RNA sequence: UUACCGAUACCAAGCCAUAAAAAGAAAGAAAAAAUUUUUUUUUAGAAUCUUUUUAUGAGUAGAAAAUCGUGGGGUUUGUGUUGAAGCGAAAUACGUGAGUUUUCGUGGAACAUCUCCCUAGUGCAGAUCUUGGUGGAAGUAGCAACUAUUCAAAU
RNA sequence: AUUUCACUCAUAUUAAAUAAAAUAACUCCAAGUGGGCCAUUUUUGGUAAGCAGAACUGGCGAUGAGGGAUGCUCCUAACGC
RNA sequence: CCUAUUAGCUGGUUAUUUUCGAAAGAUCUCUCAGGAUCGCUGGAGUUGAUUAAUAUAAUUUUACCAGGUAGAGAUAAUGAU
RNA sequence: AUUUUAAAAUUAUUUGAAUUUUUCUUCUUAUAAUUUAAGUUGUUUCUAUACAGUACUUUCUUAACCCACUCGUCUUGAAACACGGACCAAGGAGUCUAGCAAAUGUGCAAGUGUAUAUGAUUCUUUAAACAUUUUAUACGCAUAAUUAAUGUAAUAUGUCCAUUGUAGAUUUGUGGUGCCCCACUUUGCAUACAAUACCGGUAAGCAA
RNA sequence: UAAAGCUAAAUAUAUGUAGGAGACCGAUAGCAAACAAGUACCGUGAGGGAAAGAUGAAAUAGUACUCAGGAAUGAGCAAU
């Protein structure tokens, strides 16, 4: 015998594999997987990863935040490993050079109708082999409703989790242990 | 109960399963419907089987 | 008991027969894993049957050959066993059960015009 | 129908199955309800230094572009 | 499908999963919602704090018809409006857009976000909030009000 | 005080599997037998893939992956009066295993698909389990109330 | 108190030693379990008990191999071919 | 016939190999042969480390802190003698 | 098919220096070969000048030597003087529907889902498939919260700008050791910890 | 605009009768019943209620003749 843990035996915390049977999305991978292992450039290590995640860290990015985070970077190009989507809350848009693994129809007519240009990350490996004048960004992570109901139960003192209810209304959880008049609030 | 689900709330207690209807023929029903108005028509003979609102 | 006769070893030739299948005759031969408290035989008591485990495996390299020393290949009519021609060294062929006696001449005409060996080259004659 | 009703006997055992946790050492806590009169001060005082520090980005961006 | 049940594979094992000493029985808790506020408190309490009691006043007849109310911020009343007409009100400073909510299921014009400076507007709603109202007013527009 | 004998534990070497690692997606001739002529064998490049290195392997309740088999459906491409399915006995056969494959005999009319998918009333040693058939006990227990039978003939 | 600016505190042997220390940290969804017993040492009730009740470790349960003739718990030692 | 009424209780629960691996404590309960809830386990997924470092440790060393058990006392206090 | 190379050792000629003064004395300071390097090679005989023999492979049967209590179940504990099981064949037990959630795959995205119907040169199959009414208000969920409630409703017009700080992925410019890691410089995703502003309810102060 | 009245269509159909079809079952299955099945049989009565399909293409080929035996039945140099 032998003292060790997990006897002798390592382990690692994550996905392996593609999941999506997408036949394009395969021979991305093999290409990306290649170009990480034959010049090992964390900026190609990090593209091969990250488009192995599931759809929930993937999320997508709006114009709006797209062009805040490109402000100090005028003739650069945003890399983004998701959907770019339109926001009517904008008035105008600058000139951008972006690319993505989906663009919506609005979002595409409007980038392209400024001057900008869309591209696919097959082009990208074809001009940038190792990521010169490229910016990797990502899209808010925690933003879905699901992540509400996760944390500290309700009911736990000072929490912040919704609770899982028909509907709302006064008359729908709201009597005793939420406020002081019945009994205690929280 | 026992999670952190939602309370349950189903109004199954009586005897639910005499009254249960799966609808086979919704578009039986249509096609015989649009014959017999179309029969209709061929009856009156040009005038049409719409009023006036 | 190792048996070795070229290059091929193999690590156990007696069956894994299940347990008290010898004194109740509505208990099958083919095994099947004990469960179940107090066994004697899942718990490893010596003096009982055996119980395979992948420790017996077989060399990689020589894993699915026959004494022939090649693998086999079952076909079923003439045009099944062409792709013979191009490995002719490595395979051996096995006619099927369920095919006449008129296609069998057929069948062992040509895989002796193609050097190819059959392993069953008898049967209905 | 007399059972046992206490023992510890296997609890650190499992305590120790998944380690003594530690604090996670953050870097600043919540001043909610600590010493009034002397954060209200301090908020400003942190606004001067913020009016200061913009009003000075704001004339560099103005002479900047002439 | 009944390829992919976790049951296929228990078949060989005695229990089917569920244990030697504490069976599968049937009910062993009550039905349905039974043990709450006894011996189910805990769940409730933590997980549905609010749940028992009552508070409030009663409205014997609703008809939820008479409080129907959809609202719109101002940051999204510039996108109502085409990219190629939304130009040329920018380069133009003497026309100005007029814009009918309630022609597009909006009744409430609130006030989140901003608007472009020195850029003229004119709105049509049934109501306005006090904020609304006056980001319109800044910019150099006017709010009507309609029925 | 010495020698010796003795584990599934310790050491060295082979093999199976699990975990981790070093690498690979810009391809060219090697022997032997034959008197500078012929003949044999090979001449690889599937990405959950191919080579090579190290450490490790107990398990009830319980959880997961890969794999084997059954009735029926779509696609593909097959067997059969020169004998299908099924059944009996087997095999210089393959697999750690569930199994797969083949020979002989019987049989007399249909049977597959592993190319990839869909689908379910889909896998038994037990439940004083259900229905049907069959044993040892065994030529054994037993064939005991009601007084009682005999001689000769016919058929 | 905070905000700036200037100067300066060992590091290649790491502000004491040792470390198959990242086999780490965190979030989610769920199973089984919630009758235990035993040994050395400390220890309560009882004349005591293969009795009843506690403490710290290690086991048996869930576990086979060599030894104690024999033996769920003792000694050596934990298991691919 | 309603009716396959209900059962916190007895009995049963169907192929292979490979990997990880428990609890019989604790809080509330018309609760004591049950249950919910925390603890112990499996699976999924990110963030990190891959730089003989730092985070880290059922271990020591150096500096410092808190204690009234084994012992002792009866001429020091209390209570025995 | 180009780390069974390099190096190292050995042997025989050499180019020079030591010292231990020598047929294994040292220092690859020049060429050739060999292995002790760079995980087993050779010679004879037999099978045999065979075609299934009494030999070789394989499957059954029967001995020896060592070892081996009856399975399933509840239980701290089962070979038990604990319960079920005389034998064999067929049958035989986590499924279906509603409603919710988590995980994952797919489509589109501030939207998304063509409801009931209607249309068609749809009509064995077809009870399928196809279509949508010739500045465009059916309905659900989402896009806004909060209060018993009358209700009220998210920086603010100085700038289409997109609140503040610490750590932090990626990028920009110099130098160090080997595209990587360091020391400065530039930018500052996701997220963690905090600060600030504003919206609904309640206190406090003032209040036509 | 109460204390009188009539009235098609769009809706339903575990019954009766006829027609068509299915990723349904295949004689311990499927209706209890694939057959002289609500039949044989049980109960004073209200009621209860089964088991049981297959020679061969053709019997318009279902076994002629002989021997042994009281007969059943067996055997053949004999027969579909
Ligand atoms: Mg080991
Ligand atoms: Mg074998
Ligand atoms: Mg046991
Ligand atoms: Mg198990
Ligand atoms: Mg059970
Ligand atoms: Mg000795
Ligand atoms: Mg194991
Ligand atoms: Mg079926
Ligand atoms: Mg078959
Ligand atoms: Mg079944
Ligand atoms: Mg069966
Ligand atoms: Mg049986
Ligand atoms: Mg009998
Ligand atoms: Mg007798
Ligand atoms: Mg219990
Ligand atoms: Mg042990
Ligand atoms: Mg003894
Ligand atoms: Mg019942
Ligand atoms: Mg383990
Ligand atoms: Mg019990
Ligand atoms: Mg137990
Ligand atoms: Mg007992
Ligand atoms: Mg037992
Ligand atoms: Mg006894
Ligand atoms: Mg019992
Ligand atoms: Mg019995
Ligand atoms: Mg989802
Ligand atoms: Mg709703
Ligand atoms: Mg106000
Ligand atoms: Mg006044
Ligand atoms: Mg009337
Ligand atoms: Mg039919
Ligand atoms: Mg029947």
């Amino acid at each position: 015998g032998i003292a060790l843990k997990n006897v002798g035996r390592i382990k690692k915390h994550g996905r392996k594999h593609l999941v999506s049977k997408n036949p394009y999305l395969r021979l991305l991978v093999k290409l990306y997987n290649f170009l990480a292992r034959r010049t090992n450039a964390n900026f190609n290590k990090i593209i091969a990863k990250r488009l192995i995640m599931p759809k929930r860290y993937r999320p997508p990015l709006s114009l709006s935040k797209l062009q805040y985070h490109m402000a100090n970077h005028p003739n650069d190009i945003a890399v983004v490993v998701g959907s770019i989507t339109d926001d009517k809350r904008l008035f105008s848009l600058k000139q951008l050079k972006v690319c993505a693994l989906r663009f919506t129809e609005t979002a595409r007519k409007r980038i392209e109708d400024a001057g900008g240009e869309c591209l696919t990350f097959d082009q990208l490996a074809l001009k940038y082999p190792t990521g010169k004048k490229c910016v990797l960004l990502r899209g808010p992570t925690k933003a879905r409703t699901a992540e509400k109901h996760f944390g500290k139960a309700p009911g736990k003192p000072k929490s912040k989790a919704r609770p899982y209810v028909r509907s709302k209304g006064r008359k729908f959880e709201k009597a005793r242990g939420r406020r002081k008049s019945r009994a205690y609030k929280k | 109960v026992a999670h952190n689900n939602v309370l349950p709330n189903v109004h199954l207690h009586k005897w639910w399963q005499r009254h249960v209807r799966v609808n086979f023929s919704k578009n039986i029903k249509k096609k015989k419907r649009r014959l017999l108005r179309e029969k209709r028509r061929k009856a009156n003979g040009g005038t049409p089987i719409e009023k006036l609102h | 008991a190792v048996k070795k006769v070229g290059k091929i070893i193999k690590k156990r030739t007696k069956k894994f027969t299940r347990f008290q299948s010898n004194r109740f005759m509505r208990v099958k031969p083919a095994w099947r894993k004990p469960r179940g408290i107090d066994c004697r035989v899942r718990r490893r008591y010596k003096g009982t049957n055996l119980m395979p485990s992948i420790g017996y495996g077989s060399n990689k390299k020589t894993k699915f050959l026959l004494p022939n020393n090649k693998y086999k290949y079952v076909v079923k009519n003439v045009k099944e066993m062409e792709p013979l021609i191009m490995n002719h060294t490595k395979y051996c062929v096995q006619i099927a059960h369920n095919v006449s006696s008129k296609k069998r001449k057929q069948i062992i005409e040509r895989a002796k015009q193609m050097n190819v060996s059959v392993i069953n080259a008898k049967a209905r004659l | 129908a007399k059972s046992k009703n206490h023992t510890n006997h296997n609890q650190n055992r499992k305590a120790h199955k998944n380690g003594i946790k530690k604090p996670k050492k953050h870097k600043f806590m919540s001043r909610k309800g600590l010493d009034p009169n002397f954060f209200r001060n301090q908020k400003y005082c942190l606004k001067g230094i913020q009016k200061k520090k913009k009003e000075l980005k704001l004339k560099a961006k103005q002479e900047k572009n002439n | 499908a009944t390829r992919f049940k976790k049951n296929r594979k228990k078949r060989g094992h005695v229990s089917a999963g569920h244990g030697r000493v504490g069976k599968h029985r049937k009910h062993p808790g009550g039905r349905g919602k039974a043990g709450g506020l006894h011996h189910m408190r805990i769940n409730f309490d933590k997980y549905h704090p609010g749940y028992f009691g009552k508070v409030g006043m009663r409205h014997l007849n609703l008809l939820k018809n008479r409080t129907y109310c959809p609202t719109i911020n101002v940051d999204k009343l510039w996108g109502l409006l085409p990219e190629e007409k939304k130009k040329e009100f920018s380069e133009n400073k003497d026309i100005a857009p007029v814009i009918d909510v309630t022609r597009k299921g909006y009744f409430k014009v609130l006030g989140n976000g901003k608007l472009k400076h020195n850029q003229p507007i004119v709105v049509k709603a049934r109501y306005f909030s006090s904020v609304a109202e006056k980001k319109i007013k800044a910019v150099g527009g006017q709010c009507i009000l309609v029925a």
